[PDB]
């Protein structure tokens, strides 16, 4: 089938594992990751935040307006 | 050959494992004879044994005098056998080496899921 | 059938007692533990869900 | 060093996969109880006197 | 038409060089290019000395996003930098594409 | 010997779940479709135990569902379970959608169809089985929904007529849909595993979008325990959002019984259909208000063809995300105008809203891509 | 990009297999007539009835 005893050329390309066991699971998880999770942040936030900053900008404008069509009438409808 | 890769693998830690658990002791005395074979069939000659007076000597001292060897191998058993293979191969970290090309070879830790069979 | 008889199936047997007799205890007791079954319950001097 | 407490507690329980299962088995058995209990004190002890089985006292033996 | 405004173009193209993030995983725009059966069989064109390179950036780059972390910043690839080495392989599979179907319609 | 590759079944298993090529660099994202295939046996193992009990009469039913909430011992879990699980559904199913778009997985195209039925037949078995618990939103809602196919010229109003089994809702349509809400699941999993079947013999979608056929990587040591680990995050949501907040997913009003006689005040449809409903806003005649409701989902199939940006996918093209997101956004506006109560502000928001949503891909999309490709050669 | 299929052998294609097309169409149209009782072109019919 297409499974990986037969599939793709690759060649002089080297691996360097370890076993789990002899290394620790957190290695500088905090620190290391941070930096990184704020500059992906700073990356896509320009281009995510607009819409839907624009989203709850025409939500509250069309509540407050069509509330504004709503609540007030008494007066818009004159004596 | 590229597609038993695993294959072979795929049995050789049992091998391993069939040595933990289940040792005949038939098998232990196959090994054995094979292993005397092998001791005498290495100390014919001349240059073989000058080798081993030339690192026996280096290694615990001694010649280390084949009487002694042989009542070292008369001296396995079994059970014996089962706890050494236990305490080396029955969950034990492996380190692997491949020039190939490989990719039918299981990753380190299906590699490493084979040290110890589920069932024990 | 009578394959199953020989020398290094009874050693055999004899070696893979301890790890399927143990699962047999810890099948046992867990199964204990998952129906909560009463009368051990009773011999436990920690859990007792019961008052 | 000389092997922590755990380590030793390795070369008991955890290598062999049947002694494992077993104390995850004990194990399964105390969680049970104790955090099941535990969860019975506090939970009777945070927002107190709301519970009527402390209440009970106004109906009961009399 | 286009002549005496095409600096900006070329300014903004660069921009939008830096638009995509594949420059920050360094990789070759021919990379980034899906790979349909037709363009697959002109990668099969490819010498190996060109092919292994692709390869192993390529699988750099997939070690990369597993970890997440970006590609060091001083290695990031200039806009010159990047050979566009399957031009001649992907342009021929054009002319031949349209040369069968060229026939095929009469 | 070998012990997978002894047994044909266990051959097959091994060709997937066990040990089928997966590519390495896979976030979350793909996580959510495995987590789709979590919720669809929960809510199967769910509604068996609420079969237990539920008849589908019209008077005997609700007497049932209050047997279900408070005779049944723990049972009103499994009740809100179902619903609130439900509800989760749509959640990852919605997430797995824009992911299959995002990312290009719609590349595949039969694949990508069979995802489409499988759509369209979740979404039945919502408002069906949303009708079933028998309340006035489950009333006058079935009734309401179901008058649209009338907008026929001729067939349809035939054809409510023949759904209903009568001239109203009643014992007849009821457990029609009890029916037929029951029928479909049980598709939806074969469904499903021809889905997967496609999906095995073109190799997984991966993040990157260009292909990592060199780096494809085993999946029982890794993906396995990724996917349990988000299978429990999500029995997280789902747990603190039962235990925590039972009832305020869905719409109270079904907590009063049906009545054909008295009438509820706005009728809002379940909250998931929203933005389709909100599209019934959307024009004058109600039969274009069909027309487009279907279109809506049936929109789908043209991307594939509409798709010619050189990517696979959509993260190395913020430009063309950003018309995605504009998109979603989009869908974020049909949802809520279909929320509110029928107004004209909310009107002519529809109205663009609807347009731009069509339009973003019909127009937008294919020749931004276009230009994409002039910037750079392509 | 559609243009490929924009040609004097295609059409030909056409011209070729349009009467065909008619054909399997009248097939349906009058299995349509039948199974679904479709009396709007029963009526077109006498002997029935
Ligand atoms: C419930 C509804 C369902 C959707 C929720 C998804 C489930 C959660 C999940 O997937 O696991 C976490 C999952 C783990 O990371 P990952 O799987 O490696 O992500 C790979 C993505 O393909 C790669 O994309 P990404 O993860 O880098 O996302 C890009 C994101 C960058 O954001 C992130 O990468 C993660 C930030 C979330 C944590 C926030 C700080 C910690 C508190 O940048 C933006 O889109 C906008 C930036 C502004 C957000 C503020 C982020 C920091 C504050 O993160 C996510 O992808 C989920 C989205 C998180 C960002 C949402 C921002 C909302 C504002
Ligand atoms: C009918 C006659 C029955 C014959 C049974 C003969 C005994 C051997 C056997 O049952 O194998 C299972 C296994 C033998 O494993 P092994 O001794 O290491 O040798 C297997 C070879 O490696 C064979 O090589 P391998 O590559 O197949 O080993 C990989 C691993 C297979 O693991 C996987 O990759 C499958 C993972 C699928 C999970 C997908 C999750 C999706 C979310 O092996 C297993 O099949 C064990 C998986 C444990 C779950 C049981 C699955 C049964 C279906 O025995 C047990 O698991 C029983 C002990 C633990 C179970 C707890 C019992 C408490 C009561
Ligand atoms: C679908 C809808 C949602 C489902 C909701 C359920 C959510 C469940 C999620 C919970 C997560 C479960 C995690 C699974 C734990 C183990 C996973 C696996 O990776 O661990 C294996 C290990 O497996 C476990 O160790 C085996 C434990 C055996 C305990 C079995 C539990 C028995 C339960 C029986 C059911 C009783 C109830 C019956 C009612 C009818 C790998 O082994 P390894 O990492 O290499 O370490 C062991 C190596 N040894 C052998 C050398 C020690
Ligand atoms: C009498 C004898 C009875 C013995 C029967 C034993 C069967 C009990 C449990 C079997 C379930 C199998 C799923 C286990 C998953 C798994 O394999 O986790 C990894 C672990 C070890 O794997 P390796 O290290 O690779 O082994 C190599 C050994 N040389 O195996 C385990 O048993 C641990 C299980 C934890 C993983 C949990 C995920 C399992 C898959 C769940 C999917 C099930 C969906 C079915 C839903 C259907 C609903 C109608
Ligand atoms: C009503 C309430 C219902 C709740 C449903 C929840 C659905 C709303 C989803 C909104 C989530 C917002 C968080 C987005 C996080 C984000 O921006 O991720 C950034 C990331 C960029 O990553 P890269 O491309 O790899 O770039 C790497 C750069 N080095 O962008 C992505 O993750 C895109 C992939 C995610 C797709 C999921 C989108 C979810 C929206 C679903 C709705 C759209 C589907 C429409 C189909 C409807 C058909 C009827
Ligand atoms: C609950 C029913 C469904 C199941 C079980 C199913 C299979 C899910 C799952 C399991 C994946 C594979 C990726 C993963 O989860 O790791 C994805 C396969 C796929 N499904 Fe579905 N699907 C389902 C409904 C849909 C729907 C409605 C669509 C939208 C058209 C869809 C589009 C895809 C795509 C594109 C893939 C290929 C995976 C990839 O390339 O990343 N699926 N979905
Ligand atoms: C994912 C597909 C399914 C959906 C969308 C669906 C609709 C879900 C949801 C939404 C509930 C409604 C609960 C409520 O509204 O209060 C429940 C309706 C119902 N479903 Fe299904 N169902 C699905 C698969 C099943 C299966 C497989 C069974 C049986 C084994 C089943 C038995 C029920 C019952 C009895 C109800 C009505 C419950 C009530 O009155 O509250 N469902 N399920």
């Amino acid at each position: 089938g297409r499974e990986f005893g037969h599939l793709t050329r690759m060649r002089h390309v080297i691996t360097y594992s370890l076993s789990p066991f002899e290394q620790r699971a957190f290695p500088h998880y905090f620190t290391k990751g941070i930096p990184n999770v704020l500059r992906r942040t700073r990356a896509c936030i320009l281009r995510v935040a607009p819409p839907f900053v624009v989203f709850y900008l025409v939500y509250t404008w069309g509540t407050q307006e069509f509330e504004k069509s709503k609540r007030k009438n008494p007066a818009a409808y004159e004596n | 050959d590229n597609m038993s890769i695993d294959d072979m693998m795929f049995f050789l830690q049992g091998q391993w494992m069939r040595l933990c658990t289940s040792a005949t002791e038939s098998e232990v005395v196959r090994g054995k004879n094979i292993l005397r074979n092998a001791l005498v069939s290495h100390l014919d000659g001349t240059t073989p044994v000058c080798e081993d007076i030339g690192r026996s000597l280096l290694t615990y001292g001694r010649r280390i005098p084949l009487a002694e060897w042989e009542s070292r191998i008369a001296e396995v058993d079994a059970s014996v056998v089962r706890e050494v293979c236990s305490k080396y191969f029955y969950d034990q970290c492996p380190a692997v080496a491949g020039l190939g090309p490989i990719e039918q070879l299981p990753d380190y830790n299906r590699i490493r899921s084979g040290m110890f069979w589920l069932r024990f | 059938l009578s394959r199953f008889l020989g020398p290094r199936y009874r050693e055999l047997a004899r070696n893979w007692i301890p790890t399927a007799s143990m699962w047999g205890a810890v099948g046992a007791v867990g199964l204990v533990w998952a129906t909560d079954w009463r009368l051990i319950l009773d011999w436990v001097p920690y859990i007792n869900g019961k008052f | 060093a000389a092997p922590t407490l755990t380590a030793r507690l390795y070369s008991l329980l955890f290598r062999r996969t049947s002694t494992f299962a077993l104390t995850i088995a004990v194990g399964a058995l105390f969680f049970e109880r104790a955090f099941d209990q535990g969860a019975d004190a506090i939970y009777e002890h945070i927002n107190q006197g709301k519970l009527w089985k402390h209440i009970k006292h106004k109906y009961e033996n009399k | 038409a286009v002549a005496a405004s095409s600096k900006w173009l070329e300014g903004i193209r660069k921009w939008y060089y830096n638009a995509a993030g594949f420059n920050k995983l360094g990789l070759m725009r021919d990379d980034t290019i899906y790979e349909d059966d037709d363009v697959k069989e002109a990668i099969r064109r490819l010498p190996e000395n060109l092919y292994n390179d692709r390869v192993f950036r390529i699988k750099r780059a997939l070690d990369l996003t597993m970890r997440q972390q970006i590609l060091p910043k001083e290695q990031w690839t200039k806009y010159e930098e990047d050979k566009f080495y399957l031009e001649p392989y992907l342009k021929e599979v054009i002319r031949e594409r349209k040369e069968r179907e060229e026939w095929a319609k009469k | 010997t070998n012990i997978r590759k002894s047994h044909p079944l266990m051959k097959i298993i091994n060709n997937a779940f066990i040990d089928l090529p997966a590519p390495s660099n896979i976030s979350s994202w793909w996580n959510f479709g495995s987590l789709l295939g979590i919720c669809l046996i929960l809510q199967i193992l769910t509604g068996l135990f609420l079969a237990m009990h539920y008849t589908s009469d019209t008077t005997t039913a609700f007497s049932s569902v209050t047997h279900i909430c408070r005779d049944v011992n723990y049972g009103w879990v499994i009740r809100y379970l179902h619903a609130n699980g439900a509800s989760m559904f749509f959640i990852c199913l919605f997430i797995h959608v824009g992911r299959g778009l995002y990312y290009g997985s719609y590349m595949f195209l039969e694949t990508w169809n069979i995802g489409v039925v499988l759509l369209f037949t979740v979404m039945a078995t919502a408002f069906m089985g949303y009708v079933l618990p028998w309340g006035q939103m489950s009333f006058w809602g079935a009734t309401v929904i179901t008058n649209l196919l009338s907008a026929i010229p001729y067939i349809g109003t035939d054809l409510v007529e023949w759904i209903w089994g009568g001239f109203s809702v009643d014992k007849a349509t009821l457990t029609r849909f009890f029916a037929f809400h029951f029928i479909l699941p049980f598709i939806i999993t074969a469904l499903a595993a021809v889905h997967l079947l496609f999906l095995h013999e073109t190799g997984s979608n991966n993040p990157t979008g260009i292909s990592s056929d060199m780096d494809k990587i085993p999946f029982h040591p890794y993906y396995t325990i990724k996917d349990i680990l988000g299978a429990l995050f999500m029995m997280l949501i789902l747990l603190i959002l039962v235990l925590f907040s039972p009832d305020l997913l869905g719409d109270p009003d079904n907590y009063t019984p049906a009545n054909p006689l008295n009438t509820p005040p706005h009728i809002k449809p379940e909250w998931y259909f929203l933005f389709a409903y909100a599209i019934l806003r959307s024009i004058p005649n109600k039969l274009g208000g069909v027309l487009a409701l279907v279109a809506s989902i049936l929109i789908l199939i043209l991307m594939p063809m509409l798709h010619t940006s050189k990517q696979r996918s959509m993260m190395f093209r913020p430009l063309s995300q950003c018309l995605f997101w504009m998109l979603v956004a989009d869908l974020i506006t049909l949802t809520w105008i279909g929320g509110q109560p029928v107004e004209h502000p909310f009107i002519i928001i529809g109205q663009l809203a609807s347009i731009l949503y069509f339009l973003i891909i019909l127009v937008l999309m294919p020749i931004t891509s276009i230009i994409e490709n002039n910037l750079l050669k392509w």
